DNA sequence: AATAAACAATACATAACAAAACATATAAAAACCA
DNA sequence: TGGTTTTTATATGTTTTGTTATGTATTGTTTATT
């Protein structure tokens, strides 16, 4: 059962969503208006906070501690850069990706009482 | 529940009826017609937008009384909750929070704040600045306390 | 003038002293607690590094320090007739199998000559260390940040150390400073080497937050440093509950930061801070007497006074009609000790050893005390059920405490410590009126340069065309003001030839547009996708 | 896909741009700008008091802060602290982060010389940078608490300072009590740079400063297509007089028909056309002074044997009436 | 169709380790041996991405194809029905 | 249930391209012996 | 300090792979008749 905090826990649970998901489908199915086996896809920045703001219990707006736990998660090597480990800060072309298998995601979903198996649909 | 009975036009005679009771001056009373005419084209529901704009300007044109009397803030919304025959005060505040960001990218409100000189200004330039000398509202302020004082001690003697 | 050259150096209170006697005195309690865990971490490694005599004696001893912050320093015993050296290998110094060997042999070798009073930097020195330096060798490996290294390099590294096990005058010891996730580590390595690792492993936990043995301790030593001279309000402490829960690794350095900054706020604005010692009663003034009046518990008790005593001639006299009795009405309630501090210290040591309970947070224990939820606090062990009546305290509604208190009733240290970063930027660019108050008449009829496109920048698509955005940008600029602006100056000549040109307005727009979108790249708001084409860009910044 | 493009824009030369840009940035919103500058001036005693606590002060906000930091660090703070400790005042070491040529070795070589060389620290110089600063830290834990240095780091998200081996270097500097760290960033993703490890070493606090400055110095290193159609605009101004004529005959029939491939001309007839006006002797004498148009990438060729100019339809008639005529 | 110990997840890795160093599998894009020294030295400094994805997702490919297994595995073994599809 | 015929709606093969993996090169930084 | 080697940043090239648009071919849908 992983050490990380609650907002960082939901930070992990949004990062696993773009495993088998692509930008062609996500904005339709997560509107405000199976690759469980396969290798994970590539992120960009702010697609996290696109999904993070949606799935959090207007109740949150300050994102200073949310930006804190990203590079906390970068030191844990649970989400790593596609390129070399140097310039990833300033938004040049940098793609991100998870490195955690499905089971540790599945326990950490129920550890914060959040349901994830609904949104994975072959 | 007149606010949820949507898709009705508030004509030029109809909208000036909706603002002469809330005591709007001629500067904004034409502007409400001006920006409804902006938003008569791209609307979704005409009842929600027409009331959301009239509250925040009365929040900013009557703030020389609103910051000096907290009781009239319920008075202005409940007299519209009786006028629009709303359900409760839950849905009406949901409107005024909504359209406020929807009018924050326009021109005239950035004028209407700085034309009316209304706001208070030196608080916000010290709140957003992160001043250690900003007002902490664990207190009641000296004016409102003196408003409390002169009301009570003359009620006393 | 010189700003394009990088890093050029150049060589160009009655209230605050009462802070100074309080601040450092608190900080003597801080750092003395800091060396306690510093002596704790240095102790528990040291005994466990020794006295472990295994029977096979052909295996290194490994130590996994779970939960450790990758900065844990270690001291070693002297242990004469044998040198004991420390090598540290940072993932920055882990490029390959090769230089991980070569720098590490270099790092001990200079450490070997300095104690000794040409050679080759590989394992050749390791066997001849008996002859090269006399006494034997016991090296230790402070792997600082172990999960960032490519583990096959680490797995190939430890097989290289396995070959050194046949010389019998050298002893190896490995220190694995993981950040977390021991189960992750047994996944990454080769399984043939885990069986090499599993001879004598020790899973010692080192965490700053371990059952709150120091978290509840440092808040406790905070309370006695401010004992009786202040209070801690309910909305303040829940901020300390919520925000400190968002940082798992180092609460203890954070609780020093947000508390001491909170104390810095009190001394900098509150005038009654001088009166926390009763010797300062001679500094009393009518200006101090005027500002005491607007306290909420002051005026509420007067409302309590009139309804209790419907005769108000006494109450009117003790108002500003008198001033000597008026301050005497204040200093009646001046010395209020507020035993919620002492009642906390009463119950803190109790359940620590009477019921002997350790999984508890003293701050919410102080917070549940502030509402009266201490009964619904002890329930989570059902062990104070024989003691809920003797550890009972109803929090009394104390009087005049709003002058000696700390609370984020203004949202100050919410803002200045945890700032809503991209919220405050985006609020600065849509509104701009509450930040900024001949040519200023143009400013009252024209927005500033950065913000005027921002309203259309919201109203633009995901990927946008450059020129049509400028075409929309030219709509927001009215024509008569610019020619009034470009012809404002008769003194300059070089501008004035541009001022009389009939296409000056459409030229000065693209100049001004290429100073603003030029300035939206260092902020990272807009990214130039597919360079040397730059016909379309991408906007990442959304409102939320 | 009929898209309006930056090529289809009324362009502006070098001296025309920068002068009228200098007019706006010194006369647009001048009165409210110093009106802001007087408002924030009262915060200056508050910064002095907190900075005694060794707090790494960080300034965010829209607009450039470069002028504001240099007023606040140099003129206000650095003699005020020297007077309040009791002689030259406190040394200011700025770091221009917008200058990409900042390294970790050179600035730290300044630092240990800016700081005290009380011991032979060149003996520990052997990557020993983290090693040499660690021996600096533990000695500084047992010294009398007084600031001897204030450093400024402008544009902390800059192109070299945001590199990760440099960032951790500054992290160990900030835990020392003797030095005050007053820096500013401008990025919207600046708090992606720090975890709870570094901010533990940093203990950052934040303040907003938004004066909507134009960033004069910070615009210089940056470039867009203002800074080729404009490139070969200057080479033709210094060549032989015949190259002007053979480009004029080139530009006519290449604009007889955007300027794309299809409007171009075959090599044989163009040799005959430039033989018609007694200009091209043969293919070699044509091609050799056509390689000079090739070497400065002033014309293209694709396949008829089509040579075509890569500039737009609007650009070539601008090249017609101005420089060729 | 019939008593055979189905193994776990945490143990097949120990068998999976020998199978890749028995060269029955290969990594997907892995140039094995460089020709000379300075081409190999240029591959040593290069930090890799396949280690940065975990052990159970390194896309391993095949050295010995399925159809050839039927010719070598005798029919007496029970898995002979699985050589052919 | 089958056949036929007119018409509409969908799928398919490939063209054109984008982007990521895979690969090399060299000047500037940065260690690093010495 | 000082030369020398090693790594990194910047820059471009190569091959595989996956997405999308579109004109043409296929397939479904309805109605009359056997």
């Amino acid at each position: 059962t992983y050490d990380l905090s609650i907002i960082s826990k939901y930070l992990l649970i949004a990062s696993y969503i773009c495993s088998y998901l692509e930008p062609r489908y996500d904005a339709s199915i997560f509107s405000r208006k199976n690759p469980r086996y396969l290798q994970p896809s590539l992120f960009a920045i702010e697609r996290l906070l696109a999904i993070f703001q949606a799935i959090f219990p207007s109740l949150m707006k300050a994102n200073i501690e949310v930006f804190q736990n990203l590079s906390e998660l970068h030191t844990l090597k649970l989400i790593a850069t596609t390129m070399n480990k140097n310039i990833d800060y300033l938004s040049p072309k940098v793609r991100w990706k998870v490195n955690v298998p499905w089971e540790i995601i599945k326990e950490i979903s129920e550890s914060v009482h959040f349901n994830i198996s609904d949104y994975f649909s072959d | 529940s007149l606010l949820v009975k949507k898709y009705c036009k508030m004509t030029t005679e109809e909208i000036i009826r909706l603002c002469n009771d809330f005591e709007l001056p001629r500067e904004v009373a034409y502007k409400i017609v001006d920006e409804y005419n902006i938003n008569a084209s791209r609307l979704v529901c005409p009842w929600q937008l027409v009331c959301g704009l009239v509250l925040n300007c009365t929040f900013i044109v009557f703030n020389e009384r609103r910051r000096k009397d907290p009781r009239i803030d319920h008075f202005i919304v409940s007299k519209m909750c009786s006028l629009m025959l709303t359900s409760k005060v839950d849905d009406v505040i949901e409107c005024v929070k909504l359209v406020k960001e929807l009018i924050i990218g326009e021109k005239w409100f950035r004028d209407l704040q700085i034309r009316y000189d209304d706001f208070r200004y030196d608080e916000i330039i010290f709140r957003k600045l992160g001043s250690m000398l900003q007002t902490t509202n664990i207190l009641v302020t000296d004016d409102q306390y003196n408003i409390w004082k002169k009301r009570i001690e003359m009620d006393l003697a | 003038a010189d700003a394009q050259r990088s890093h050029y150096t150049v060589y160009p209170e009655k209230r605050w002293e009462l802070y100074h006697q309080l601040h450092s005195h608190f900080h003597d309690q801080v750092d003395h607690i800091i060396d306690n865990i510093e002596a704790d971490l240095k102790a528990e490694i040291s005994d466990l590094l020794y006295s472990e005599t295994t029977q096979k004696r052909r295996c290194f001893n490994t130590i996994f320090l779970l939960g450790s912050d990758s900065t844990t320093k270690i001291e070693l015993k002297d242990e004469s007739s044998r040198y004991n050296v420390l090598i540290e290998l940072t993932p920055k110094e882990s490029p390959n199998v090769r230089m991980m060997l070569r720098r590490s042999m270099y790092k001990l070798y200079s450490a070997a000559d300095a104690e000794e009073h040409d050679v080759s930097y590989d394992l050749s020195l390791v066997e001849n260390f008996k002859r090269l330096f006399g006494k034997d060798l016991a090296m230790v490996f402070n792997f600082k940040d172990v999960d960032s290294i490519n583990f096959n390099t680490l797995d190939n590294f430890i097989i290289l150390l396995k070959s050194a096990f046949k010389y019998d005058h050298v002893k190896i010891s490995l220190i694995f400073n993981i950040n977390t996730n021991l189960s992750n580590i047994e996944k990454n390595l080769r399984q043939s080497t885990i069986r090499l690792l599993k001879r004598n492993y020790h899973k010692l936990d080192v965490s700053s937050n371990k059952g709150f043995k120091y978290g509840n301790q440092i808040f406790q030593s905070f309370l006695d440093t401010v004992d009786g001279k202040l209070n801690l309000s309910d909305r303040f402490v829940e901020f300390i509950l919520s925000k400190m829960a968002n940082n798992t690794n180092h609460n203890l350095q954070l609780l020093t930061k947000m508390l001491d900054y909170s104390l810095m706020s009190y001394f900098f604005q509150n005038a009654f801070s001088v009166f926390i010692d009763p010797v300062n009663v001679d500094f009393l003034n009518d200006d101090y007497l005027k500002i005491l009046s607007r306290c909420p518990t002051f005026m509420f008790f007067v409302e309590g006074l009139i309804k209790q005593h419907a005769p108000a001639d006494e109450i009117l006299s003790l108002l500003t009609n008198k001033n000597r009795g008026l301050e005497e009405f204040f200093v009646e309630f001046l010395v209020r000790e507020n035993p919620i501090n002492g009642h906390a210290k009463f119950v803190a040591r109790f359940l620590e050893e009477e019921l002997n309970i350790t999984n508890f947070n003293l701050i919410e224990l102080y917070h549940n005390l502030l509402i009266g939820k201490l009964d619904s606090y002890l329930d989570r062990w059902s062990a104070c059920k024989e003691y809920k009546d003797r550890l009972h305290f109803e929090p009394i509604d104390t009087i005049f405490q709003e002058l000696f208190t700390l609370d984020n009733r203004s949202g100050l240290l919410t803002q200045s410590i945890f700032p809503s970063y991209k919220s405050n930027i985006e609020d600065n660019l849509l509104s701009w009126e509450q930040v900024l108050p001949l040519s200023g008449d143009l400013d009252k009829i024209m927005a500033p340069v950065l913000g005027q496109l921002f309203k259309l920048y919201r109203e633009a698509n995901m990927t946008i065309n450059i020129y049509d955005f400028y075409i929309a940008f030219r709509e927001t600029l009215p024509k008569e003001e610019i020619l009034n602006f470009i012809r404002k100056d008769p003194s300059n000549t070089k501008l004035l030839e541009l001022a009389e040109t009939p296409d000056a307005f459409d030229k000065v727009a693209l100049i001004l547009f290429m100073q603003a979108i030029f300035a939206f790249e260092n902020m990272g708001l807009i990214k130039f996708q597919s360079t040397k084409s730059y016909d379309l860009v991408e906007k990442c910044v959304w409102r939320g | 896909k009929s898209r309006h493009t930056m090529s289809m824009a009324p362009d502006v030369t070098r001296e025309e741009f920068s002068l009228v840009s200098n007019f706006f940035n010194e006369n647009f919103q001048k009165r409210p700008r110093q009106k802001l500058f007087e408002i924030q001036k009262k915060m200056f005693p508050q910064y002095w008091f907190e900075l005694t606590q060794g707090f790494s002060l960080l300034f965010y906000g829209v607009g450039s802060k470069r002028n504001f930091l240099e007023e606040f660090a140099i003129d206000y703070l650095s003699p005020k602290i020297a007077y309040s400790q009791l002689v030259n005042s406190i040394p200011c070491l700025i770091l221009n982060g917008y200058n990409p040529s900042c390294n970790y070795r050179d600035v730290f070589k300044e630092i240990t010389d800016l700081l005290v060389p009380a011991e032979l620290t060149r003996s520990e110089t052997k990557n020993h940078v983290i090693l040499q600063i660690q021996k600096m830290i533990d000695f500084y834990k047992n010294q009398p608490l007084d600031i001897k240095l204030i450093l400024v780091v402008h544009n902390l998200d800059g192109p070299s300072i945001r590199k990760n081996t440099f960032q951790t270097m500054l992290s160990f500097l900030s835990v020392i009590r003797q030095i005050a760290i007053v820096a500013s960033t401008d990025h919207i993703y600046a708090p992606l740079l720090w975890d709870n490890m570094k901010a533990q070493n940093y203990n950052f606090v934040f303040h907003d400063i938004s004066n909507f400055e134009p960033s004069t110095v910070e615009s210089t290193f940056q470039d867009v297509m203002k800074m080729g159609a404009e490139g070969a605009k200057y080479v033709l101004q210094s060549l032989t007089v015949n190259s002007k004529k053979m480009y004029k005959l080139l530009i006519e029939t290449q604009m007889q028909n955007r300027g794309t491939q299809r409007t171009g001309v075959e090599l044989k007839l163009f040799n005959h056309l430039c033989a018609a006006d007694f200009i091209a002797s043969n293919e070699i004498a044509l091609r050799s002074m056509l390689r000079e148009f090739i070497e400065h990438k002033m014309a293209n060729i694709t396949k008829m044997e089509i040579i075509w100019v890569p500039y737009t339809y609007a650009e070539l008639e601008k090249l017609l009436k101005t420089v060729l005529n | 169709r019939i008593t055979i110990k189905l193994w776990l997840k945490k143990d097949v890795k120990n068998v999976w380790e020998n199978l890749v160093q028995l060269d029955f599998f290969t990594e997907k894009s892995a140039v094995g041996l460089r020709d000379n020294a300075t081409a190999a030295f240029y591959a040593s400094n290069y930090q890799f991405q396949g280690t940065m994805i975990p052990f159970d997702l390194r896309s391993y490919q095949m050295q010995i194809i399925l159809q050839e297994l039927r010719r070598i595995i005798p029919k007496s073994n029970m898995y002979y029905s699985w050589t052919q599809l």
